[PDB]
């Protein structure tokens, strides 16, 4: 590999130098105006998710097929904690793009996705809390990447320790004693657990979106909804 | 055909 | 609480002690079975071993704390995943099956018997093979279950909470210090132990979404129980 | 629900 003989300082520069751009909406609500938002920016950010994705070290490593399957299964996990995190410094509110905040209240809108967004909210408020910083954040949105489909399968696992590593470096840099180092590790990796719910959640709503076809969706957001059944 | 499989390439 | 207050040791003695029994199935192999009677057979089974969880929760250091309407809230939320953590770690010295029970092992191979479950089958078979990977040691397992109860459904509702949640990682700590690991082989193992719980997460989920649609064709039996816990999803 | 009275028995 490589990812392995990167230090800490490298992996963490690496991972912030990957990190894709804070886009735009169409932008010039119901259903499917909400909808068509929403999918729009979901597509285009995923595109932009792939090509971060082969700049997490040790990624490309992996056969295309295991590629594939990672991104398939963890897409929505990513791009859902991209949106916490922009949204951290706007309290009660969804930062989808800079000009595109939306309330939970806009959320009833559509059909089954105001549970959602409060989740969303509360995953947000929960990071603004524990004051989660940049470099965390990245370690954790790779972690993600790499974990989330990798039960259906070492070096991917030597490859998730490396970022634990990083994690923990982070931590002792900023100043943190051993013990607020492996508690802050430890709710930091818990929350890894509701970003999996959220995910599930969302796309079983996309799926019935899908069905109930208000909105047109991208053949890659069909393919990459279609992959989780 | 996955358009995954073409934008992972590119 | 009482629950702060504990040592590590003596929160392991707590969890160990309330470790709820391993049941036994009406499984006879002479009987022939249908894939709705085999499923029966399950959820039965998963019925017992819910009413057995419900007074596990309430020996949870910190759990008893909480009011009712947030146990119940917990409870609801963790259910599946608590059932599965369990069947995963009956099933670690078992490699390809599933120890539903003593007398009930069932490789993948008969979990295609069933349609729709032979890939929850395997992810249950792939986190029973993770577990054995990295040598999963039952105190560690006890801690895991009492960190999906409290944690699962805590962000759709509280410090409490989150103050014993860190009490559990501290005992985690502890017993990895304590069998010899290096800091940064606990820091580690630590990680490996809590990404588990985002696969476990996602198995309840999908496991939820075949429990509606067993329900919604009423062919195999659900409990009273089961059918309300299910609706709270 | 059966698990409030679960929970409080």
């Amino acid at each position: 590999s490589l990812a392995l003989s990167l230090t800490a300082d490298q992996m963490v520069s690496a991972l912030l130098d990957a990190e894709p751009p804070i886009l735009y909406s169409e932008y010039d609500f119901s259903e499917a105006s909400m909808m068509g938002l929403l999918t729009n920016l979901a597509d285009r950010e995923l595109v932009h998710m792939i090509n971060w994705a082969k700049r997490v070290p040790g990624f490309v490593d992996l056969t295309l097929h295991d590629q594939v399957h990672l991104l398939e299964c963890a897409w929505l996990e990513i791009l859902m904690i991209g949106l916490v995190w922009r949204s951290m410094e706007h309290p009660g509110k969804l930062l989808f793009a800079p000009n595109l905040l939306l309330d939970r209240n806009q959320g009833k809108c559509v059909e089954g996705m105001v549970e959602i967004f409060d989740m969303l909210l509360a995953t947000s408020s929960r990071f603004r809390m524990m004051n989660l910083q940049g470099e965390e954040f990245v370690c954790l949105k790779s972690i993600i990447l790499l974990n989330s489909g990798v039960y259906t399968f070492d070096h991917i696992h030597r490859v998730l320790d490396k970022i634990t590593d990083t994690l923990i470096h982070l931590m002792a840099k900023a100043g943190l004693t051993l013990q607020q180092q492996h508690q802050r590790l430890a709710q930091l990796l818990l929350i890894l657990s509701h970003i999996r719910h959220m995910s599930n959640k969302g796309m079983e709503h996309l799926y019935s979106m899908k069905c109930k076809n208000v909105v047109p969706l991208s053949d890659l957001l069909l393919e990459m909804l279609d992959a989780h059944r | 055909h996955k358009i995954l499989h073409r934008l992972l390439q590119d």
